[PDB]
């Protein structure tokens, strides 16, 4: 989840974005 | 510099990036 | 995001699980 | 039996489902 893809690993905008609402 | 977005930085980034918008879990 | 999925919308366990970690 | 899971009740089901994975955005 965003965990995984932000904070172990680096995610670009269009991935953080995923996450919105 | 840390590219990593834990915590704070997390939220900190989906507010700015969401707008509008808005994510879980704010209130 | 899980909002629009689970929230707005019924998501199941197999999608709630996609936003572990 | 309200099927959609907001606010509150969306960090209980996750807290339910995830157990020790954890998740965004309790510690
Ligand atoms: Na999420």
């Amino acid at each position: 989840g965003i965990v995984e893809q932000c904070c172990t690993s680096i995610c670009s905008l269009y991935q953080l974005e995923n996450y919105c609402n | 510099v840390n590219q990593h977005l834990c915590g704070s930085h997390l939220v900190e980034a989906l507010y700015l990036v969401c707008g509008e918008r808005g994510f879980f879990a704010t209130p």
